[PDB]
């Protein structure tokens, strides 16, 4: 832990504060990446003031929390990683390591049990783990094409929400025999964001830079970005806001009509991941590609 | 041996990785040349102007390692074909940026993927690409055997996968193919790596990959099997597919992460090499013309040519084909001199073409087993094997053998032959002219006479093969026609071909000839049922002939002759490829013409399509009386 990749990944609150930073060397002599943890939000991306921080083998795709300690990774060596902090949470440790996808794994998501989580990855295969016998439960090829997202439901455990490059949007339901359920032709969906306070609603974006909203018992949309879009994630407020990001290296906050709020053109590559702050939630944190974390105050 | 890659999409290190790979038994490595997930923008600020590097430097590799050790892989985030504007723009310049790239750096191949319907951006790109110079770099497709879409999991409750049979949409990947290299007019730097799935498609769509250049196979982990020691393994129908792919040689490419824990990664090569050590040797024939599948080659005309010391060493160097001769000769000089008669008559023989004396010899063990006496003649009109005969006649035959240095159609024979023994038949029977000199040749035989081959008869069979039709069309010449190449036969080992019907006879010629229509001018008209849907390329010529009632040679593969490696199968090309779909019947046309100096072949298509009439005059290829 002395070099920082360049490629800011992913960048995540948990409940006291700490940020967690996922960074990828996507070019240059090595193609690896680094897990990050920064107790001070307004030190990060300087390594020299840091809380943590390990090594991996290969690039971060994707992360997210598991609990208080620990953190899910998704390699491009298509394995999908489990690190945890030790007691004092100055060392990251490898929990397990287990090589199950033939491609990048390019998202994960953990489920509102927090014992299990799902994995999309390039091969075009959808699994579902389980991260206390360390095993895949489930194996899904459902889709045609690369898994660009997937997304669980906040409060069902047997539920999540799945996007590919085949132009499918899929809702899944693990107690039914067919756990799959298309949603409806237009650009690929590239972002799924379930609502915070409403089971049956969640929003997506596409390829052309239009984030949609979306009833599952099947439409309002607004062209927000200039290109694709790459993350949408809700503010923690009453009323949640939506935070859009996009390759156009731009990030807009909408309301609850989809319209734009706040316009921050301050990252000059991609945009990557944006994580709102529990302590302040008028803060929102936002990384990139330009190895920039920016903090905006929303208004 | 088998020559197998390593396909990977992550590569920390490259030095680390390909040295990993090397040390578990792979020859090549294919790898993305920039990072995959490194998305790069080239009209819109601020993302476009992203302080470089853009990827590794060349200095971390040799160049002799750059030249046969790396695969170039496109990123997969390049979408030439997408639907948004903006995002075809960026694949454009992003797909030329690797493509360069890799060029750049001598990679001998790079992969692009055939995932969807429309690639014509994709091909144009492509196309585009290989145009800019006329360097020497191979680009193979990847495509699978069945598309993504009609292999998922039927686990969506209100998109379930069709059961219905469907002959023509199992065979969708093909059509993708078919398309992309057409719209790249076939071009010779565009190879197929075809994709192997867990679950095989029906036998047609497999057959449907036939004469297809397939350079690579790619065989996913995931499509292993388990043992009982826990090492991977094939099914029996999978076994059957790997070896289909050893006899065009193929290199084999491993790809996805090692489901078999226990076992290292070698264990999947091994399993190659173990299929690879179990399988029928050559045969004769086979081992002999190893080296030569689908090589092109001019049709021999002894005739108007003098073939060459080694031609006829070539000749010479089969055993059954003059066994048989020495058994039909064998034969009929029992039938027709009695018992009682085996001291007192004597045949009358003539070698016609006897070339350096393989027929004399073969006359003389004839007459030897069969206790009759003989008396020969050789005749030759080349006098450069009129040396070998001549040495031969003085050495060893002596005054038992009478060699001739002249034409069969004016030598003035001093008596008449009760038999003649020929061996004037090319790969397409009468080819050579056998009709035309045995016909000269006819006056001297008795009324009584046995001509040995009595007939032959020629095959032909319509055959698909997108890769001999490029090798004939890369045969165009400076000071010809454009498309001559198009309208002459080739003697070649065919080998990376389909042939799409059963061989139906062509030509037949019988000697003696007693007709009053000696006329060796032939029009045919042949009508193939075709069960299977293909693009016809050209023809396949086979050739059978009689030697003496029951003593037969032939080629033609249903009825080859066993052992008797001395004659490849003939090509009749023609100038634009005919789609044919399932049940169509293919109607073809050939004529043999001829007139007082050279003799040629034409030859049409009528059904389903209708072509252009091959060879007409002779304009392309004539053989010289
Ligand atoms: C042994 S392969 C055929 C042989 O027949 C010879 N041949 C072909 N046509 C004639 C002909 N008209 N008269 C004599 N020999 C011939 C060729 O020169 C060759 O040696
Ligand atoms: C005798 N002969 C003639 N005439 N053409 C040939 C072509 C190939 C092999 C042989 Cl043995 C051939």
């Amino acid at each position: 832990p002395a070099c920082m990749e360049r490629q800011l990944e992913a960048a995540r609150y948990r409940s006291d504060g700490a940020l967690l930073l996922g960074a990828s060397s996507l070019s240059g002599r090595c193609w690896a990446g680094s897990l990050w943890l920064f107790k001070d939000p307004c030190a990060a991306p300087n390594e020299g003031f840091c809380s943590a921080g390990v090594q991996t083998e290969a690039g971060v795709a994707d992360l997210t929390w598991v609990g208080e300690r620990g953190i899910l990774v998704a390699s491009d060596s298509g394995a999908v990683e489990l690190w945890e902090l030790d007691e004092n949470e100055t060392l990251i440790v490898s929990k397990f390591c287990k090589y199950e996808h033939d491609d990048i794994v390019s998202t994960v998501s953990v489920l509102s049990s927090g014992t299990q989580a799902v994995s999309g990855s390039k091969d075009i295969c959808i699994k579902v783990w389980d991260l206390a016998q360390q095993v895949v439960l489930s194996s899904y090829r459902a889709h045609a094409a690369q898994v660009t997202c997937v997304a669980a439901s906040p409060h069902k455990d047997s539920v999540f929400l799945s996007c590919s490059e085949d132009n499918r949007i899929l809702l899944w339901d693990t107690r039914c025999p067919k756990p799959a359920s298309q949603i409806g032709p237009g650009y690929l969906p590239t972002s799924l964001a379930w609502h915070p306070q409403q089971s049956e609603v969640f929003v997506f974006g596409d390829e052309n830079g239009t984030v949609s909203l979306v009833d599952t018992k099947s439409v309002l949309s607004s062209a927000v970005h200039s290109q694709c879009v790459t993350g949408l994630v809700f503010s923690p407020h009453s009323v949640p806001f939506l935070a859009s990001l996009s390759e156009d290296c731009s990030l807009a906050v909408l309301d609850s009509s989809l319209s734009e709020l706040f316009r921050s053109q301050a990252h000059r590559d991609f945009v990557r991941d944006a994580t709102w702050s529990p302590l302040n939630h008028s803060l929102l944190t936002t990384v990139g590609w330009d190895h920039q974390v920016v903090h905006h105050v929303v208004p | 041996r088998v020559s197998s890659g390593r396909d990977l999409n992550c590569v920390p290190e490259i030095a680390d990785t390909l040295g990993a790979v090397a040390k578990q038994g792979f020859d090549f490595l294919c790898m993305p040349v920039f990072h995959p997930r490194f998305k790069r923008e080239f009209i819109q600020e601020p993302a476009k102007n992203r302080p470089g590097p853009q990827t590794r430097s060349d200095l971390l590799l040799s160049g002799r390692d750059w030249n046969t050790l790396i695969v170039g892989k496109l990123s997969p985030w390049i979408r030439p074909d997408s639907k948004v504007e903006k995002i075809r723009r960026n694949s454009e310049a992003a797909m030329l940026q690797e493509l360069n790239f890799g060029a750049y750096l001598g990679l001998p191949a790079f992969l692009l993927p055939l995932n969807q319907e429309d690639n014509t951006n994709l091909a144009r790109v492509l196309t585009n690409h290989i145009h800019t110079g006329h360097h020497s770099s191979m680009f193979w497709m990847r495509v699978p055997l069945v598309a993504p879409e009609d292999l998922r999991d039927d686990i969506i409750e209100n998109a379930p996968t069709t059961h219905t049979e469907e002959y023509s949409g199992e065979e969708k990947t093909w059509m993708w193919w078919h398309n992309f290299r057409t719209l790249c007019d076939y071009s010779k730097r565009i190879a197929v790596a075809l994709e192997i799935g867990a679950d095989l498609p029906s036998n047609h769509v497999i057959d449907r990959w036939l004469g297809e250049p397939i350079k690579a196979a790619i065989l996913p982990t995931s499509i292993f099997l388990t043992n009982k020691k826990g090492f991977p393994v094939l099914s029996k129908m999978h076994q059957r597919l790997i070896f289909r792919l050893l006899k065009l040689e193929v290199q084999f490419i491993i790809t996805g992460t090692n489901h078999h824990s226990e076992k290292e990664f070698c264990s999947y090569l091994q399993y190659l090499e173990y299929l690879s050590q179990n399988r029928p040797p050559p045969n004769a024939y086979e081992l002999f013309a190893k080296g030569y599948e689908d090589y092109l080659q001019s049709p021999l005309q002894p005739l108007m040519d003098n073939l060459e010391s080694q031609t006829y060493e070539v000749f010479e160097k089969d055993p059954i084909k003059y066994s048989q001769y020495q058994q039909a000769i064998y034969k009929c000089l029992l039938d027709r001199v009695p018992e009682e008669e085996k001291d007192t008559n004597v045949q009358v023989l003539m070698v016609l073409g006897a070339g350096r004396g393989p027929l004399v010899n073969a006359s003389l063990r004839a007459a030897k087993q069969a206790d009759r006496r003989i008396k020969l003649y050789a005749v030759e009109k080349n006098p450069n094997a009129v040396v070998t005969l001549e040495n031969w006649q003085f050495e060893e035959w002596g005054s038992q053998v009478t060699v001739v240095s002249s034409d069969m159609r004016e030598w003035v024979a001093p008596e008449k032959a009760d038999i003649i023994v020929s061996e004037l038949l090319g790969s397409f029977a009468d080819n050579e002219l056998s009709p035309e000199c045995l016909d000269g040749a006819q006056h001297f035989l008795k009324d009584d006479g046995v001509s040995i081959p009595g007939e032959y008869t020629s095959f032909l069979a319509p055959i698909s093969s997108s890769k001999l039709y490029n090798e004939v069309r890369a045969c165009r010449e400076k000071d010809r026609d454009p498309e001559a190449q198009f309208e002459m036969p080739y003697v070649v080992r065919l080998h990376n071909f389909h042939q799409l019907s059963a061989p139906q006879p062509c030509f037949t010629f019988s000697h003696p000839n007693r007709d009053p229509m000696i006329d060796n001018n032939r029009y045919c008209t042949l009508e193939f049922p075709v069960e299977v849907n293909t693009v016809l390329h050209g023809f396949a010529g086979y050739f059978e002939t009689v030697l003496y009632q029951d003593i037969t040679l032939s080629i033609r593969p249903e009825t080859h002759s066993p052992g008797m490696f001395s004659w490849f199968p003939i090509l009749f090309p023609i100038k634009q490829p005919i789609t044919v779909r399932e049940g169509q019947t293919i109607c073809v046309r050939f004529w043999r013409c001829s007139n007082s100096k050279k003799v040629w072949y034409e030859w049409a298509v009528t059904a389903p399509v209708c072509s252009a009439i091959h060879n007409p005059t002779g304009r392309s290829y004539t053989i010289g009386l």
